[PDB]
């Protein structure tokens, strides 16, 4: 929510049911895939991502 | 140990990889096992214990 953070590059967002424990990750457009492993770390580095 | 090498061991288990003679484990053996260059009686009695 922050002090009015919003969206500052395009954000594509992918979803999947499956019976296997959470996970999430991300994508860089410098081809870095980096590993999340549980979905609390994913809120702060989405907005960390798109900064830099 | 971590939910990262948890997740190779999954993939790996399902045989998502081609290989036809697929996949396997060994134990490297010790850096105490590589000191005394110890009977492979024990690195069999050891390695079968520990999986």
């Amino acid at each position: 929510r922050g002090s009015g953070i919003v969206t500052r590059c395009p954000l594509v967002l992918k979803l999947k049911k499956q019976p296997c424990e959470a996970w999430a990750g991300r994508i860089s457009y410098r081809n870095t895939e980096l590993e999340l492993q549980d979905p609390g770390q994913v809120e702060k580095e989405i907005h960390k991502a798109q900064n830099v | 140990d971590r939910g990262t090498e948890k997740s190779v061991m999954n993939v790996v288990r399902n045989l998502t990889y081609p290989l036809k003679k697929g996949y396997m484990i060994v134990k490297c053996r010790g850096q105490q096992e590589i000191t005394n260059r110890l009977s492979l009686a024990e690195a069999t009695k050891k390695e079968i214990t520990f999986f």
